[PDB]
């Protein structure tokens, strides 16, 4: 379960690599880029990026073999979340990834993000029977949507 | 493995006020709990969502509830037509869990 | 209007199998999921199984796990449950159930149910 | 059934130590911290201190720094607070307070409180 | 820290009068303000959170308003049972602070 | 939070004019501010942006080089100094502020004065 | 930069559904907002990120769009919805408005 991350010019690399029983090693590589909007509080944007990385690591860890098969066209990534920089409030994150072959992967989770420290994964689970937008009204929060396209390739 | 328990399955009562039912969770379930009403001849109807709010068409005789691990239901006056089986339901995740339920009788 | 209609059931022998189905109408099953809820006589309600729209999120009650299977007809708003290896205490009315809170407009629908007995 | 209660109050002579605690039940102290809030008989609410569940996130009001210590009871859903070097200004009813927010909406709990006085 | 203040310390009114209470904050607290209500001899209870929405179980005549550094609480149609001390609370980070409080009194 | 403008009134073509925004409800230190014009019968036109301390002072290209923007020291205000005014510059000016965070938007549109050339 | 809108002036009856458009010259990553103005008054924010409704605005107001093309919809006009509407880009330190559109009743 080796991981590695690189960043340059607001572009990032995320890698997951595992040894095979065949005596060979193959790694999964993805890359994507993000923008920082000067009129939007950087503290929330910082948390969003870190959350994106954490959620992608979890998906890659669970479905490594499927992603080995998917050496090909860039995957579409969609994230919808309610994220605040306040330790007294739980954040909710939902991640969806769409394959070129039509396969869809989904995750959801909850996080706590202290403004000065790496985000903490929590034991609590997202409620699948309730629309997130409803939750945003009940506990006031801006709904944040973002999309990435990432290049999934495997080592040859 | 969320498990639910119930206040006594049978509540004999007069037509008067303050008939109560309680429900407990084995685990923290926040406020994601609902209550249902059933007559022997048909499928149950939803009365309460988030353990706090009326469904449309529900009579004003109503109650709110507790939180996290403990919940209640109260009837401010018992009508002869409110005689029914009542159930406690949990919906924090995929799938659902039901309590044993209770009966209110005149 | 929105309807859930059960089909199948009736008297079967111990062991073997029967197929139950839920036919939806008045809405498109494109989101969330569908549930089966059991009503045994002399007993309260208990949950049996769920199928989420994607068809990948499948869960079973522990009491029946490794028994029965859930599937969906891709061409129709219909959900199937196959029962097998039936035994005493599988006797119940089986109800089709759907629930989605949708903010101010919550949904909760139940069908008439169908009776399954073992003899 | 969610409760927090106070104990250990009473009259303390100037300069003497006192130990207070929040005994609690109906929940597990595993995700959010607890606060001490105090009220002088003639004045509004004043915040005293917070302890995060097993956290390093300990904060104090300026008026009590170096005189108070907050510590979790590792064996129980209980929070301890110690105070030292008390002065006449420290006359207040102390309350246990717990508060957090989630998608379900607000959670806010208070105990009955206890009276602590000096001389 | 963050300083919290309230403009009136006491308001006088007859039943049915409109009542407004304001609260001010130093620095910047976005919309993280809460309002609390206390009756004599009792622990305080949360009324408003997120400087806006009511916690469930309270009547619609209460409403919050304002943002950033200035906030308002208004009571339409004051009832004799609404007589209480009201407090302004901040929760932007670990720990909390409280305002001076305002009393509502009936003449 | 209120924003108001100083200056304006009728000026002759080719003349200079100084305008300013004033604010008392906040300290202008965390996000930038904008100038917006509305010629009668026309929609809103963005003119310039200024940021706290060192600044990104981008000006609309259509009017560039005829004027500059600057923040005063304390006394929260923003100044704009125009020159070589033309008849086309007749407009109502507005103060504008805009930023976002998890709690949602802050706009605070002001009430300005009329400028006629 | 060069935002444009195609509806120009629209005319409608009370209660009619109304839709207006906006187009970017380039991809703007859904950094778009809408403003409402009435004569004699300063303009105010209506919708931000072209996807979320501002607080205090009635639910009939909504909007959505792609990185290159957007729409705004009012599900049913009220007498109070008469206004000039503007499309704005949020991609940088600077900002631009497109040619606005106008909605009038009869």
């Amino acid at each position: 379960k080796k991981f590695s991350v690189e960043e340059e010019n607001n572009k990032v690399t995320l890698t997951l690599c595992k040894e095979k029983t065949d005596g060979t090693v193959t790694c999964l590589t993805v890359e994507w880029e993000y923008e920082v909007n000067p009129n939007v509080d950087p503290n929330d944007q910082k948390a969003f990026k870190e959350i994106t990385i954490l959620s992608l690591k979890e998906m890659l860890g669970k479905n490594f073999e499927e992603f080995v098969k998917l050496n090909g066209k860039k995957l579409k990534v969609s994230i919808k979340a309610t994220i605040t920089s306040n330790p007294n409030v739980d954040n909710e994150v939902r991640l969806k990834v769409k394959s070129e072959d039509g396969k869809i992967f989904e995750l959801c989770d909850m996080y706590r993000c202290d403004p000065d420290e790496p985000c903490i994964k929590t034991p609590r689970k997202c409620n699948p029977n309730v629309d997130l937008e409803t939750i945003a009204k009940r506990t006031g929060s801006r709904v944040v949507e973002e999309e990435f396209t990432m290049n999934l390739k495997v080592e040859k | 493995d969320i498990q639910m328990t119930q206040s006594p399955s049978t509540l004999s009562a007069s037509v008067g006020d303050r008939v109560t039912i309680t429900c407990r969770a084995s685990q923290f379930i926040s406020r994601w709990l609902a209550w249902y009403q059933q007559k022997p001849g048909k499928a149950p109807k939803l009365l309460i969502y988030k353990a706090s709010s009326l469904e449309s068409g529900v009579p004003s005789r109503f109650s709110g509830s507790g939180s996290e691990t403990h919940f209640t239901l109260t009837i401010s006056s018992l009508q002869p037509d409110d005689v029914a089986t009542y159930y406690c339901q949990e919906y924090t995740s995929y799938g659902r869990t039901f309590g044993q339920g209770t009966k209110v009788e005149i | 209007q929105v309807k859930l209609v059960e089909s199948g059931g009736g008297v079967v022998q111990p062991g073997r199998s029967l197929r139950l189905s839920c036919e939806a109408s008045g809405f498109i099953f494109s989101t969330y999921g569908m549930h089966w809820v059991r009503q045994a006589p002399g007993k309260g309600l208990e949950w049996v199984a769920v199928i989420w729209f994607d068809g990948s999120n499948i869960y079973y009650a522990d009491s029946v796990k490794g028994r029965f299977t859930i599937s969906r007809d891709n061409s129709k708003n219909t959900v199937f449950m196959q029962m097998d290896s039936l035994r005493a205490e599988d006797t119940a009315v089986y109800y089709c159930h759907r629930n989605f809170y949708d903010g101010s407009g919550p949904f909760d629908y139940w069908g008439q149910g169908t009776l399954v007995t073992v003899s």
